[PDB]
């Protein structure tokens, strides 16, 4: 007769009928939505991805270190992602200039 | 003649303090769809010390005038939750520095293996493509020297830091996690600004860098980095099993027998259909053939129950 076990699971299972419904804890547990939720994560990371391969066949790190002598061409580096990152051409990247 | 560029990096947004746990996504997005230069919403992660309460931020276009968006948006409450947003300013230092220590030979030697490491795991966990970049990753990692000709006879290096900034940027411009800060930015893509902070290289230390102490940096931040390769944590066969683990074929025995009612002598009516049938036999065949529908969400919850109770590192109250 363990009390601890009792409480701990009483607690859990209280927890997961309180919390049910909830969309952030079905996105975690639930198989229909984490698998929905999978797929719509690894889609976002294959586009950042070819942003990342775009930057580097362009060369915007062809002479870029991580250093902060060089902190004013990161921060247009990273702009010049965030854009890619959108669906913006070659075109669009000319504001930056 | 072409287009007009568009700085699309540029973005205001709003921001939701509290949000009730209860208030899905797609209230927060239909909610405020309505305006115009609409982009996105982000939420982060639920934190139990406040009842399992969010943090929300609605992404807009440039265009838009985020001051009178934020008034409209100030006394509307969504279920019974007031959002009572605010502008959210842009990112005012976006690289930071870090300690100089970091562009010494022996520790970008380290960080090489490190985030080679951080790397190989990742691309297997999210499961993209090989790499191209770790191509012959470990050769930069084994030492070159001159020993023979010193026996006989009796700082900055830029190679290795060209190598290192390749896996650095890839870490987080692909997978948002920022190296020398030892920290992941889950919901970036979400988020206003879709490539914020970012953490760099120290300018230079003004002393010697002592013999034993670039040891201790790498033994310190190793032990920063050892949380974010953290495979999800699980309970043991027998701790599954007192907390209750559900099988599911058991739990769908249980299904049928609580939906194979005896109206009845010869007469046994399942609520599910509403169909009078002459033995319990014949109900169980009506349950599997007909209502495949229902057998599969009763397995559905037994593995979204088993998938919580599984969990070792468990959302509960503090």
């Amino acid at each position: 007769n363990d009390y601890k076990l009792d409480f701990r699971r009483q607690q859990m299972q209280d927890f997961f009928l309180a919390h049910k419904d909830e969309e952030w804890f079905r996105s975690k547990y639930h198989p229909d939505e984490v698998g929905k939720r999978r797929q719509e994560a690894r889609g976002a990371l294959q586009n950042r991805l070819r942003v990342f391969l775009s930057l580097m066949e362009t060369g915007w790190f062809d002479n870029l270190l991580l250093d902060i002598d060089k902190a004013d061409a990161i921060v247009k580096m990273l702009d010049a992602a965030v854009i890619k990152m959108e669906g913006g051409t070659e075109n669009d990247l000319r504001i930056l200039e | 003649l072409e287009c007009k560029p568009r700085p699309l990096h540029k973005t205001c947004s709003l921001f939701m303090r509290n949000i009730a746990p209860n208030i899905s996504r797609a209230e927060i997005i239909s909610l405020c769809k309505r305006y115009p230069g609409f982009m996105r919403v982000a939420l982060s992660e639920p934190q139990p010390e406040r009842r399992f309460f969010r943090r929300g931020w609605v992404t807009f276009d440039r265009s838009v005038n985020i001051k009178e968006i934020c008034w409209n948006l100030q006394n509307i409450r969504l279920r019974e939750c007031e959002l009572s947003p605010g502008v959210n300013r842009d990112l005012t230092r976006r690289v930071r520095n870090i300690n100089g220590i970091t562009q010494h030979k022996q520790i970008v030697r380290n960080d090489i293996k490190l985030a080679a490491k951080l790397i190989h795991t990742l691309d297997d966990r999210t499961q993209l493509w090989q790499n191209p970049i770790l191509k012959n990753i470990t050769d930069y990692l084994i030492e070159e020297v001159s020993a023979e000709e010193e026996e006989l006879l009796g700082e900055r290096d830029e190679k290795l830091i060209k190598v290192l900034d390749k896996l650095l940027l890839y870490l987080r411009i692909v997978h948002s996690l920022d190296y020398y800060n030892t920290c992941e930015y889950p919901n970036e893509d979400e988020m206003p600004n879709r490539c914020g902070i970012i953490h760099v290289r120290g300018p230079m230390p003004p002393n010697r860098i002592s013999h034993g102490e670039v040891l201790e940096w790498q033994k310190t931040f190793e032990e920063k980095l050892t949380p974010l390769l953290s495979v999800r944590e699980s309970l043991s066969e027998e701790e599954a099993q007192k907390m209750g683990r559900k099988d599911p074929e058991q739990e769908v025995e249980k299904f049928v027998t609580s939906n194979t009612q005896e109206l009845g002598k010869d007469k046994w009516l399942c609520p599910l259909s509403g169909k009078k049938f002459k033995g319990p036999e014949f109900v169980r065949k009506h349950i599997f053939n007909k209502h495949a529908e229902k057998i599969e969400e009763v397995k559905k919850e037994v593995a979204f129950f088993n998938n919580f109770l599984t969990d070792a590192k468990r959302p509960a109250l503090p």
